[PDB]
């Protein structure tokens, strides 16, 4: 899955995803990617977020909408993103998931649930300061 | 200003690049998102985006995609898109040509054909192989539970207990 | 304030009664919700639930339903379910027999048949008339936009200009 | 569409929906009903909610999830439901939609968007305090 958040220079935000799902999914299965608020969410008044991981689970917690909701109240992108991971973590401690957050001014962050097999999450960034697609990285909590 | 900004999941740099390029050419935030995601569909990023990957229990690759306009809060989305490669291209068309949010399955394939998309098999020798080795491992792993025969040991079809 | 509590949209009293009856017999909240909603599928509540209503552009009635367990936060859902009347019944089987959350279209039908559901036409003489009167009326209303011919005046097929 | 919320005697909550969609929808269209957080939402720690109306618009604002989110914060069921309608209202003043709310202790409420053709919303309630399902109504805001 690929989740992407883009903030135009004007301040207009857009978000999106594309995926082929999970291997050997039951015929007709649809994950979180095409679901607004789960796979991705964008609002010019707050910010945008995109999620990736086990959509069967993420879908039930609407991670992208909640991340944007936190940012709506002034929360820092990384914090809004970690808080989202923490709530799911309370229900499914072994869930595979990563979320990227960005507020209306251009600040970004990310978070992922730490598994023995998943300890760090990389994501690409590109803005004015960085004149090259910069691969960021975060340790899972 | 720190804007424009492009952020995407995973080390998919070519997708980030296509998105930035879309912006540089005076493209909209939406144009950028579509460009970035479509790039991974063509490239089959990690085999987790686009055709020729993640075959379902029947060996078929089906795609899901979405695109959202933060300004109007309009959303175009497709789920279980069959036989159409440009999933996010179709999702954007749901946004631009209907007042609906989500279209799914073979019905969505028909919609896509009306919008000019090409109907084509999403399988490849690679994905079929992936599927066959799966049949060989007795359909392990799978996502069934509480059915007969035991999903943890055998393949399907399954029936309720 | 006292429990149990059953609340539902619209004055569909029979659904309320059906849900309450399930709880009274010892059924769980999931049994109650399923019973109450299945009652409206059978009674075709307001023609906006179950078969024989809201035919699409091709005249086919497709159902959407979901059921959520608030304890485990497990969910079972189907969208664009075709040729199966008990939509919420299939949704519950998705919850109990898979680790997935949503199954759609003709693929969900196959799943439903595997779970014991009867594959049958969802049309009725009433929904067939509604569709033909709609066609005679030049397909008004519809949810298309930014296409030719003018969707506010004509039927499809449509296409972007 | 029918959206239903049930709170078992043991405090366990469940919610669900069933619908045939909207008349003359494009072949293959899926509304808010089967989407968690949109058509319905249930959480034993917060409460539950269910929505109905124009699904195309509703699913973009995740009404059931946000209503439950407010009650999680302490909001009275009615106020939680009203706040949800307002948020959407600012984006689409003429959208058709109604939401039912209920917190963990059995309190319920509802709200709807006022239209020339829709000024009141009727919903069924069945309490132990009541010996028959009684029809409640709320004036839309
Ligand atoms: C579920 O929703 C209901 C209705 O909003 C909540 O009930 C209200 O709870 C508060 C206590 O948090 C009650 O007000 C306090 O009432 C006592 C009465 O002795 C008074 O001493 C306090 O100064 C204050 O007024 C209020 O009466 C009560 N309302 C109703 C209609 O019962 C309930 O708390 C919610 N449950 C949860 C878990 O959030
Ligand atoms: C965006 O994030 C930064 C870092 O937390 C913060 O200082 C800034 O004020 C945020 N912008 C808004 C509008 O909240
Ligand atoms: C872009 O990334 C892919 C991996 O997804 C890589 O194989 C390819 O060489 C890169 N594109 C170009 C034009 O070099
Ligand atoms: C269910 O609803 C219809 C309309 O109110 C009514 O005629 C019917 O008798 C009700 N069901 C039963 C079992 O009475």
């Amino acid at each position: 899955t690929i989740g992407m958040v883009v903030i135009h220079k004007t301040g207009h935000i857009a978000a999106g995803t594309s995926t082929n799902g999970i291997k050997f999914k039951i015929h007709g299965r649809v994950g979180d990617s095409p679901i607004p608020g789960a796979g991705a969410y964008a609002d010019d008044t707050a910010g945008a977020a995109a999620a990736t991981g086990n959509g069967d689970i993420l879908m039930r917690f609407l991670p992208s909408y909640q991340a944007v909701e936190y940012m709506r109240r002034g929360e820092d992108p990384t914090i809004a993103c970690q808080k989202v991971i923490s709530r799911i973590q309370k229900h499914f401690p072994e869930f595979f998931g990563a979320v990227i957050c960005a507020n209306v001014t251009g600040s970004y962050g990310a978070a992922c649930n730490k598994l023995s097999t998943f300890t760090q999450f990389s994501f690409m960034v590109y803005n004015s300061e960085k004149n090259q697609p910069t691969e960021e990285k975060v340790d899972c909590i | 200003s720190p804007l424009p900004l492009v952020v995407n999941t995973w080390p998919f740099k070519n997708a980030t690049e296509a998105a930035w390029r879309a912006l540089a050419s005076g493209g909209s935030a939406l144009d950028a998102v579509e460009s970035g995601c479509a790039m991974c569909e063509r490239e089959q990023c990690d085999g987790s985006v686009g055709f020729g990957g993640s075959p379902d229990e029947l060996g078929e690759t089906t795609l899901d995609a979405m695109i959202m306009d933060g300004t109007t809060m309009d959303v175009g989305a497709v789920g279980d898109l069959r036989r159409i490669k440009n999933a996010i291209g179709v999702a954007r068309k749901v946004l631009e040509h209907t007042t609906h949010t989500l279209l799914v399955g073979e019905s969505a394939t028909t919609f896509a054909q009306s919008m000019g998309f090409i109907n084509e098999d999403l399988s490849t020798s690679a994905s079929q192989a992936l599927h066959s080795d799966w049949l060989a491992r007795n359909c392990q792993p799978n996502y069934w539970r509480n059915v007969i025969p035991d999903p943890s040991k055998y393949c399907g079809p399954y029936k309720p207990p």
